[PDB]
RNA sequence: GGUGGAGCCUGGGAGUGAGGGCGCGAGCGAUAACGUCCGCGUCCGAGCGCGGGAACAACCGAGACCGCCAGCUAAGGCCCC
RNA sequence: GUGCGUAAUAGCUCACUGGUCGAGUGGCGCCGCGCCGAAAAUGAUCGGGGCUUAAGCCCAGCGCCGAAGCUGCGGGUCUG
RNA sequence: GGGCGGUCGCCUCCUAAAAGGUAACGGAGGCGCCCAAAGGUCCCCUCAGGCGGGACGGAAAUCCGCCGGAGAGCGCAAGG
RNA sequence: UCCCCCGUGCCCAUAGCGGCGUGGAACCACCCGUUCCCAUUCCGAACACGGAAGUGAAACGCGCCAGCGCCGAUGGUACUGGGCGGGCGACCGCCUGGGAGAGUAGGUCGGUGCGGGGG
């Protein structure tokens, strides 16, 4: 007659942290993702927990186009 | 048959459908022209003039359009039509759903079922000249166990047959005993 | 009564009752239909009480059609119990219905007998349920 | 060039922060207060948001 | 539907493509995400020698001197359908160095 | 665009961490509670200062610096109090 | 065979229809306002008196009343 | 309301209102570990099922061919 | 300044699936062997090597077929920021913008780069 189950985990708080059209530095996390919802393009590196970040600085761009997954492209400025 | 038409130029029409003037649109290959028809004329002819009959539509340009219905959107807690999609037929074997029916003793009338699966006789495409008004299906002896239709004896006179399937057709169900 | 034999989870929520119909206005099975007009719930006791009131009314012919299925567990706490301490027990599965949805559809019953039978089963439900016949208002092209 | 004038005929008391903090973008603070305004789509975009509180005339 | 796809990684952005047919071979050098073939050296387009595995030395010197003639040094090497065995086209000029 | 008791940085100084009503999106409850707990906003708290709703904090209008035997209006009314 | 009436009978009324009459007559499907359903504990009432082509209800129109709101004027304070 | 009962930390899904967060003695479940390979690099192959068969064979052991684009598997509950 | 074929791409099922053609002078594939460099929990099937006497059957390209699959228009609501009301409640109505998912018509069995071979 008691409460069977009333606990819940603390949120790890994932999500897209840098959208496109944003000037970034070398090292900014583009997206905190649980699984690899985004695939690395140019100048994009993954880590341990599928987190991809920028290798250089510039204006970032998404969706080169599909059929393999969503793309992240850190494009440098010239 | 013999229904009037008008024009629409991107109006309000939720405010126009208060006096029994529901909107519409007709086409055969192009010219998606927005019209509105009258509700007691369209409803009164639409009492018996079903999908099989070619409802013709007088237009202020002087043309008589051989149309039919594509869908009647039910008002869904009011039981009314919002918008009816007309379909002009052209020189093309267009698609038709003909409400055929059943005549005869169903299953030996005392030991009879229901024969409720009408389902609008799934599809028959036709030229505009060989289009029918009524095709008859008999139910000569079809008692409870055997003798089902199975669309094998579904050869209509002429044009055309059912295209892909032969599976949806009426059958005999047992009654509700106490 | 009747109940779903398998579920993913036992208890679930209530929600709201808005929306028009989400399907279920065209009859497509029988020649008549008992269509609802007010949003409420349909218990399995309301299903049984309306289903018995057909087969006991008309006999030897006419198949009855039901197009309602209870998948929502009505959750009620026991009597003289304070608030909290989890949800209550499950007593009977209810069925959410929307206005303008056709619930009961008679088959093989005539006009003056189907109006009467749907009139008898109309009083077994807490909803204003009017009666519609077979019209040309199908979804065919 | 067309100018724009609005008169505040209903107070933002009972209206959210994107209404009371939207009248601060125009700078009017009371009933029966009016001022000339430019025909910029930003100010127009404020005008259709607080359109249920002011009356709009084109000068 | 056989494919190995060692051409999918592309960390180095400049590769030398190799195709080995059962008659002879031919090779290209592609620039990635642009779609422009810079230089190539093809057997039976220059018809160097009959034996198919003796091609790799002369097309290695030929594609090497045409690569240095076009002024590209930092290149790479694909292994899409084929093992690094048999023909090698080994070179000592250009940054492939294998 | 936006000069506003708008913002940004540093330092000093408190108070608050029992909230509640209303509309919507919800959970528990019984689609019960002026019931419990969140979010989106407002109001009361801190505007029991004003007019209407007979009287009443959150329903509506309105944000009271003071004074005048001056007008125009918002909500609500125009048979008499 | 429409309802009675009979254990069953018999019988009374008929669904169907002939006239001397007489110019309108029934079933419906919506829709606005209504009636019953509607019985609790000190004295009843919509605030009260009263209100029926309204002093209720629906669509309108022209005015007026109506705050410590805004302007008319005077005076003080704070900021720039 | 307190006591009795249940819970006290971490993870997964929903509630949770399409950024993030977000409560209740709200619902459904797991954990206090394990792998010298169940790790790194390099090189090969694509799964589970269904159909037609077999020599035993449960309709599941092992083998062949076709269909099968990810319904299998990824140590462990759930999600990606 | 063009057609055919081979590599390598971008469009992400309008590119595939299934059926019907068609091609080897020219590439490519098939084939004949394994003798060495190589390999197979086993086997030259797949990687590797000599070839190349025979072939386009299979696979591979091009062309056709809309049903199989996919894409999918104008209206019309569902829904909803925002504002205004109704119902004792469950929940509805109007205006201003926005605007789906199914379904219907219809479309398709490809489009477009770079570098090579032959005429
Ligand atoms: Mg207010
Ligand atoms: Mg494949
Ligand atoms: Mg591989
Ligand atoms: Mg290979
Ligand atoms: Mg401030
Ligand atoms: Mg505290
Ligand atoms: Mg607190
Ligand atoms: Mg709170
Ligand atoms: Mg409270
Ligand atoms: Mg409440
Ligand atoms: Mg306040
Ligand atoms: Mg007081
Ligand atoms: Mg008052
Ligand atoms: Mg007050
Ligand atoms: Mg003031
Ligand atoms: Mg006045
Ligand atoms: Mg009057
Ligand atoms: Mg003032
Ligand atoms: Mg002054
Ligand atoms: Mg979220
Ligand atoms: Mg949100
Ligand atoms: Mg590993
Ligand atoms: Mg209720």
């Amino acid at each position: 007659g008691s409460t069977r189950n009333g606990r819940d985990s603390q949120a790890k708080r994932l999500g897209v942290k840098r959208y496109e059209g944003q000037v970034v530095r070398a090292g900014n996390i583009l997206v905190r993702q649980r699984g690899t919802r985004f695939k690395p393009g140019k100048n994009v590196g993954m880590g341990r927990d599928f987190t991809l970040f920028a290798l250089v600085d510039g204006v970032v761009e998404f969706q080169d186009r599909g059929r393999l997954g969503r793309y992240v492209h850190v494009r440098p400025l010239a | 048959y013999r229904l009037k038409a008008y024009y629409r130029e991107g109006e309000k029409p939720s405010a126009l459908r208060r006096a029994g003037k529901l909107p519409g649109v007709m086409y055969n290959r192009h010219l998606n022209r927005k019209v509105y028809v009258d509700l007691v004329e369209f409803d009164k002819v639409f009492r018996q003039a079903s999908i099989h009959h070619v409802i013709v539509l007088e237009l202020p340009d002087g043309q008589s359009l051989p149309t039919l219905v594509r869908q009647v959107n039910l008002d869904k807690r009011r039981r009314r039509p919002e918008h009816v999609d007309f379909f002009v037929l052209s020189d093309e074997p267009v698609e038709m759903y003909v409400p055929l029916r059943f005549v005869g003793t169903p299953a030996g009338v005392r030991a009879g079922g229901v024969l409720q699966e009408i389902h609008r006789d799934i599809l028959v495409k036709v030229s505009p000249r060989n289009i029918p008004e009524f095709i008859e299906v008999d139910v000569s002896g079809l008692e409870i166990g055997d003798s089902l239709h199975a669309s094998d004896l579904k050869l209509p006179p002429g044009v055309e047959l059912a295209v892909s399937p032969e599976e949806t057709i009426a059958a005999v169900v047992p009654p509700e005993d106490v | 009564m009747l109940m779903p034999r398998r579920m993913k989870y036992r208890k679930q929520q209530r929600g709201r009752l808005k929306g028009a119909t989400k399907g279920g206005d065209y009859v497509a099975f029988g020649d008549y239909g008992l269509v609802a007009l007010e949003p409420a719930w349909i218990t399995a006791q309301q299903i049984e009480a309306a289903r018995v009131a057909m087969v006991r009314h008309f006999r030897r012919g006419g198949k009855i059609f039901i197009r309602i299925f209870p998948d929502k567990p009505y959750t009620k706490k026991p009597l003289e119990v304070r608030m909290g301490k989890g949800k209550g027990n499950v007593e009977g599965y209810v069925a959410v219905v929307k206005p303008g949805r056709v619930m009961f559809e008679v088959a093989g019953v005539t006009e003056e007998q189907a109006m009467e039978a749907l009139r008898i089963a109309g009083h077994k439900l807490p909803i204003k349920t009017k009666i519609v016949r077979r019209d040309a208002y199908d979804e065919a092209q | 060039m067309p100018r724009l004038k609005v008169k505040l005929v209903k107070s933002p008391i009972g209206y959210p922060k994107d209404q009371k903090a939207a009248l601060k973008a125009l700078g009017l603070r009371r009933l029966q207060q009016e001022r000339v305004l430019e025909d910029t789509p930003a100010i127009r975009g404020n005008v259709e948001k607080v359109a249920h509180l002011v009356r709009v005339e084109v000068v | 539907k056989f494919r190995v796809r060692n051409r999918i990684k592309r960390t180095g952005r400049l590769r030398l493509s190799v195709f080995r047919s059962l008659k002879h071979i031919y090779a290209q050098i592609i620039d990635d995400e642009k779609g422009v073939t810079l230089v190539s050296a093809s057997s039976l387009a220059l018809k160097l020698k009959g034996n198919k595995t003796e091609v790799a030395r002369q097309v290695g010197r030929a594609l090497a001197e045409k690569a240095l003639a076009l002024g590209i040094k930092q290149v790479a090497f694909d292994r899409g359908p084929y093992k690094y065995h048999g023909r090698v086209k080994a070179l000592a000029e250009g940054a492939r160095e294998g």
